[PDB]
């Protein structure tokens, strides 16, 4: 379905699209919030009474959005979650309208063999619930994080950008008796300013700062205790796409020198799409912030990428609001909130 | 002698194996110091281009110049205070910035030469043959060695080659150029470079000036170009009698990656770069400059800007340290090509007795 | 009221988090305590036989006994100060020897039971049915599971065997005994012991009590031990949210050795022992004990020699510390034998939400 009714029925769809394409919007969380708001708007004014059709429309909407931007996934994920929420309710409803138990929460063979209400209010409530979840993940991660940090241990932190990760760090630092020193890589292309900001914030609280060049990790890794990330996108076979610069090489180094790798994670930040090739999911960067002047660019070839992908061979734990989980296991977690049908929309 | 100590930057709780600062801006210099040494010091202090090989050559040249300028006094003999002078110069160099193994070797050779010629021979005739012999030495233990390296590379490197490197090692540059214009072949040459220095950039520029297809690379994503890459040389500086390489920047990471993915890593060297001293980690003996090299927003080198950065003591504790020289590994750099032609770094000192 | 303070020996520097102190010899307490709990605590503290499997059973038995003895007061209902009593018991237990994962599970179950029948009932009807229920539960989730495990193991052996062993795993003792007796195969058993507590010795004794072909050795004596020999077995205490082997002491090294020397390892587990507490290291929370576990000079346990060592608090600058519970490497042990016969420990919490 195209954008024919979805322009005067709801107000700021075009604005949202613009924000997505031209990157007026800042923050994955913020994107998610915007998506939620859009969904709310869709719900409030428009009337349907027919449910399956509505669901299909929503799927189409989500799909189009996803196709609009091949590396921002939060928007998609939120929509998927909402779909999932709706679907179970619909299934429940059908059984009442018309008027068997499984070994666990979900069966496998049911996919091969043949299997007015205050629903709007429930839907409304769902969005609110989602919003609340998005607001207070940290109040659920807090007492799962302070379960794996000790004394006299060097802590490496590449890509420190989010308000979540910072807060996590702050909570740990509050218990100042717990001894930890912070090494922070600057992150060449984009992370630099952000890294500096993070360092400043650390200093504000009285947290010991060490500013790191990206070439110099091999020289530090043997002294590094525990490594924490604050990723953007979480995946199927265990790996992640992190918010830009210097993560692959770091991970390789860790693997070689055998180093523990923490990752701050959220299930809404987690994607059920499988990454199969480097040739697609890895997002490249601008040469504008490398070298001024364009006449040397005639013969040479500058190669740079913003956000980078991680193979699961390296990271080991995903500290969520639910708990820290294994990378060669997180698929189950995802499926406890997502499906195999809502994949290729 | 001048001014020592009284300088900014803390002692650093992490890494303090060598001292960190010195003499940059000249005032009250002694009335006997040769200007060439001073100028060299001034250069090295804020140097972009040179690293290991050309530095030594420059030093040699300077020494030759000094010798030319020197004549036997009426009171003091030819071997009376020369050695003292040399020592002073070495101390000045050390104060400025720590040195290389090749340099040490050269110094040793000079000392030997001082002993060899007896203080009774005609003075004019003495330095006549001295400067000739030094020139000969330079030709043999550098230029000839370089030639030999080139020829070694020639037999080994295949028809049509993609070569990936890091640094500013002049030998490698020469080799690349040779491959481009002299023997003539297809050369996809990729160079990597870090934040503080622009060695790689400079090399790329040089290659362009000779007309080569180049890819300019950075740390944040090396893998993106390998995952294709077939043959790789590293930034050679100094080998120890273990079988390692005390070398520049995150070359070690690259080497590791190479080891992981298909291919061995290889290095060319001069048969006088070798030491007999040994070490085994990037903590052992660190080569340091000021944490001021990374305050400015990148792009160029001399800029002067206003923004946010400029806090080494101002805010609530802020340490912004780095390294220049690190440890390259052993099991991976299997290739070594020298003045004695061939060998493995596993055979770490099989030419040190042969000399 | 109780007793705190006065602790033996120096507190070292690292691994400073868990309770390791205390009432070893009793001196004044609170006045309504049933002494069976206290006795049990005393036993557990100075125990040299217990190893994961039986402790929980013992605890259950004790609880049963308590229930049987329990008199409901003439005033207040069946659970008013009972909860307080239970809390006190727990506190005592912790003071003596930490609550394990199985113990936690048991506590949870008890709490559930308490909730199930809320205050409204008399005495000899409620507890009559409670005791029976709990017995039935014990019969179900424990003994039968063990039997199942045994029978799984029985098939797991094919033709011709030579094995190396460790640990006071009651189940493993049962297993090996079963092999010896009611399977009559060619079962060879090699035993490894440990200093903190003598489990290996006990195992050996048990083997003897059958008349088994037994070799015996220790943690270090292994390099010669493999010079035909295939199987290796371990006895884990608990598995967390992670799939990591959070068990007793000398396992991990052995496992590593086995991995290195070609033929893999298999461990056995129970379908109640899994936890939602998350950790990936030894340091987080460990069974830490008094250094008196390292005073004796070899051979046996009660000998007491005035040889070379016998002091701790007077030893200025000396940090004698040992660990009891470890966290073994995830990918190393291959097979795990729980209620659902066979599976990879990559399962971790596959039965945790299943409950």
């Amino acid at each position: 379905h195209p954008n024919a009714a979805t322009s005067d029925v709801n107000v700021t769809i075009d604005t949202f699209v613009a924000k997505l394409k031209r990157r007026q919007v800042q923050g994955s969380y913020a994107i998610a919030l915007e998506t939620l708001q859009l969904l709310m708007r869709f719900i409030s004014a428009a009337r349907w009474n027919h449910v399956n059709d509505l669901i299909e429309q929503i799927r189409d909407l989500g799909n189009s959005l996803e196709k609009a931007h091949p590396t921002a996934f939060s928007c998609g994920n939120v929509i998927r979650r909402i779909l999932a929420v709706l679907r179970d309710e619909v299934e429940e409803d059908t059984m009442s309208t018309t008027v068997v138990a499984e070994p666990l929460i979900s069966s496998m063979f049911n996919l091969l063999q043949k299997p007015k209400t205050d629903y709007r209010q429930v839907a409304i409530q769902g969005i609110k619930d989602l919003i609340d979840e998005i607001k207070n993940i940290d109040e659920g991660i807090q007492q799962i994080a302070i379960d794996l940090i000790h004394d006299h241990e060097i802590l490496l932190t590449p890509t420190p950008d989010s308000k979540t990760v910072l807060k996590f760090l702050i909570t740990a630092r509050e218990r100042s008796n717990r001894t930890f020193t912070v090494l922070v890589t600057e992150g060449f292309p984009n992370n630099t300013k952000n890294a500096h900001e993070f360092a400043k914030k650390l200093a504000q609280h009285n947290i010991e700062t060490l500013v790191v060049p990206d070439s110099a990790v091999f020289a530090l890794m043997s002294r590094v205790g525990k490594v924490i990330i604050g990723t953007k996108a979480v995946f199927v076979n265990g790996g992640t796409i992190s918010s830009n610069s210097g993560v692959s090489s770091v991970c390789e180094c860790a693997r070689e020198f055998r180093t523990p790798v923490f990752a701050v994670a959220g299930l809404y930040k987690l994607s059920p799409l499988y990454p199969f090739d480097v040739e697609k999911f890895v997002e490249f960067g601008g040469s504008q912030r490398i070298l001024p002047r364009m006449d040397p660019r005639k013969r040479l070839d500058t190669v740079n990428q913003i956000t980078d992908y991680v193979p699961p061979e390296n990271i080991d734990i995903y500290i969520t609001n639910v708990g820290g989980f294994n990378p060669s296991f997180i698929y189950r977690i995802a499926w406890d909130n997502y499906k195999q049908i809502d994949v290729h929309l | 002698p001048g001014i020592s100590s009284v300088i900014p930057t803390v002692l650093e709780q992490s890494f303090d194996n060598s001292s960190l600062i010195s003499v940059k801006e000249l005032l009250l210099n002694k009335d006997l110091i040769h200007p060439s040494i001073l100028l060299l010091t001034s250069h090295l202090a804020h140097y972009k281009i040179v690293g290991s090989i050309p530095r030594c050559i420059a030093m040699l040249e300077v020494f030759q110049i000094v010798i030319k300028d020197y004549q036997t006094p009426k009171g003091t003999t030819l071997s009376r205070n020369l050695t003292s002078y040399l020592s002073h110069q070495i101390d000045l160099l050390k104060k400025a910035r720590p040195l290389s193994v090749t340099m040490g070797n050269a110094i040793r050779w000079l000392k030997q030469e001082i002993s060899l010629i007896d203080p009774s021979t005609p003075d004019k005739a003495a330095k006549k043959d001295l400067c000739e012999k030094i020139g000969q030495f330079a030709k043999e233990k550098i230029e000839l060695a370089d030639q030999l390296i080139i020829d070694n590379a020639s037999t080994q490197i295949e028809e049509s080659t993609t070569i990936v490197t890091y640094g500013s090692s002049k030998v490698l540059t020469e080799l690349l150029l040779h491959n481009a214009i002299s023997l003539k072949k297809n050369i996809k040459v990729i160079v990597v470079d870090s934040r503080p220095l622009f060695e790689g950039r400079k090399m790329a520029e040089t290659l362009r000036n000779a007309g080569v297809n180049v890819m300019y690379a950075l740390i944040t994503s090396l893998d993106t170009i390998f995952n294709d890459v077939d043959y790789v040389f590293l930034g050679a500086h100094s080998i120890l009698s273990n079988g390692f390489l005390y070398s520049r920047a995150g070359t070690a990471m690259l080497a590791m990656s190479a080891k992981r993915r298909n291919i061995p890593v290889l290095v060319c060297c001069e048969s006088l770069k070798f030491s007999q001293r040994v070490q085994l980690d990037s903590v052992t003996f660190n080569e340091l400059a000021d944490p001021n090299d990374l305050v400015n927003i990148d792009y160029e080198n001399p800029v002067e800007r206003r923004g946010n950065k400029g806090a080494l003591l101002n805010q609530f504790i802020k340490e912004r340290k780095f390294e220049k020289k690190k440890l390259a590994m052993e099991n991976k750099p299997k290739g070594n090509k020298i003045g004695g032609k061939k060998g493995s770094e596993g055979e770490s000192k099989d030419a040190s007795n042969e000399e």
